[PDB]
């Protein structure tokens, strides 16, 4: 799953 | 440039009310034009620029994987052939992705990079350079792939290098630049073996100097470590 | 037209991908160029134009009253000038929202009101006239404010007449005009005391008509229903 | 408030 980004 | 007859002032002050708006494609236009000012940005002019091209972006790439989803399942084995407008309008989107990326990356390089000498706007410049490099590399399938990812990695890693020697431990621009370069690592390096290692050694750092910040530097922080910490146990 | 090359099938086909990637923006251009194609459109087509262009228009209709309520607050007593920024960008969504709306319009009328025999195409068609006339009286001020009102009640009357001579009262599209130009009474013409009878006697009828119905056709009508229902609650 | 609408 795409992981959280900043 | 079309916004190159309204006052720098004036740009942003409806960059700020497309914000409200959730008008993000005019955010952008309008820090476009600011930009192309030429002069340096403010803490927050930065913010602006950095949110409203994150959204533009951020939705075209939420419709490529949508589609890209549905290219994949019209080449498996018993799919029936659709004809090549799947592949076309995914081009379509890719296509208008990749010039959002260019005309960043165009941004950065004329002249918002050279220009920055603080660590906090350099850092933070850098680390848009491998973000929007980063979202090259997660279409590219060419002869250029390996070096967008290169050119991604290098972007990142200068401003790794400058925000631990600059930055405390809890600066948000330092923890989301090392999130990011752990998610780079995961997803388009094929090192997730280093996306977890930098993604723990960053959120212990922080967690040791927490103890220096105010209650709103302290908020501030823990809720980026809170998406490294996401990340790991996603990862783990 | 940008889509003049493209078969009529493929604006259909990606269409239908644009909506899965809620890219409303090309959605819309594509039943544009669909419509265009000269062909009258079917059931299915239909709501794949309305549903186009209700996200464009609803997205710059939320945006421009954000604005708008900012602008009212920035011309209050005690209010500090702030100069024509404000006015200057909700003109500007203003002006986008208008040339939307003109170009549904113009489509209506070029050609495919004319071409619509049917009462399920007439009365859509005529309900689609209606609701973007009332978006441009939501944004209209000057000196042609009160013709616009009149063109919207003149097209949702005639689909009213026509949806009440051919079709049953638990009819989607007829529940969905009922309630629209219900809301065009309360919103639009200053006339709450219509808009609530017009909700009520609607909900009404088709409460007395839901037993005829197969289970689908049952819950198509009651999620309209209870829209009704919902402005009932909020207007009494 | 905003009426609903469809
Ligand atoms: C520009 C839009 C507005 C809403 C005016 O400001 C965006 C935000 O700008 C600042 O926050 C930045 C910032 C984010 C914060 C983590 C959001 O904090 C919240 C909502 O509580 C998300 C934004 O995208 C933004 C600008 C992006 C950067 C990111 C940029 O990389 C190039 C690196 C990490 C992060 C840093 C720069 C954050 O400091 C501020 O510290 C935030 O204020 C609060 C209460 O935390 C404000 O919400
Ligand atoms: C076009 C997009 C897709 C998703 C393919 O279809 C949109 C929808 O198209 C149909 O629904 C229409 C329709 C709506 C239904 C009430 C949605 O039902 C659901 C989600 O359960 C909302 C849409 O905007 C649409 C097309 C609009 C009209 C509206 C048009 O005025 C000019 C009048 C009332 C309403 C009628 C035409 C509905 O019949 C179908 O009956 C829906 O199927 C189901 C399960 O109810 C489908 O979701
Ligand atoms: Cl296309
Ligand atoms: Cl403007
Ligand atoms: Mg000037
Ligand atoms: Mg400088
Ligand atoms: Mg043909
Ligand atoms: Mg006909």
């Amino acid at each position: 799953d795409k992981a959280k980004s900043c | 440039g079309a916004m190159g007859s309204m006052e720098r002032a004036s740009l942003i002050q409806k960059a700020k009310l497309a914000e409200q708006a959730e008008r993000y494609e005019d955010m952008a236009a309008f820090m476009k034009g600011a930009v192309e000012k030429g002069e340096e940005l403010s803490c927050e002019e930065r913010n602006l620029l950095s949110v409203a091209y994150k959204n533009v972006v951020g939705g075209q790439r939420a419709a490529w994987r949508v589609l890209s989803s549905i290219e994949q399942k019209s080449n498996e084995e018993g799919s029936e052939e659709k004809g090549p407008e799947v592949r076309e309008y995914r081009e379509k989107v890719e296509t208008e992705l990749q010039g959002v990326c260019d005309t960043v990356l165009g941004l950065l390089d004329s002249h918002l990079i050279k220009e920055a000498g603080d660590a906090e706007s350099r850092v933070f410049y850098l680390k848009m350079k491998g973000d929007y490099y980063r979202y090259l590399a997660e279409v590219a399938t060419g002869d250029d792939k390996k070096r967008i990812i290169d050119s991604a990695r290098s972007a990142y890693q200068e401003a790794m290098d400058i925000s631990k020697k600059e930055m405390p431990p809890t600066n948000p621009i330092r923890l989301g630049l090392a999130l990011n370069f752990s998610v780079f690592h995961y997803e388009i390096a094929n090192s997730p073996e280093e996306a977890i290692s930098l993604a723990k050694t960053t959120f212990d750092e922080a967690m040791a100097d927490l103890h220096t910040l105010s209650e709103d530097s302290y908020k501030d922080s823990t809720l980026i470590m809170q998406l490294l910490r996401d990340n790991l146990t996603l990862w783990t």
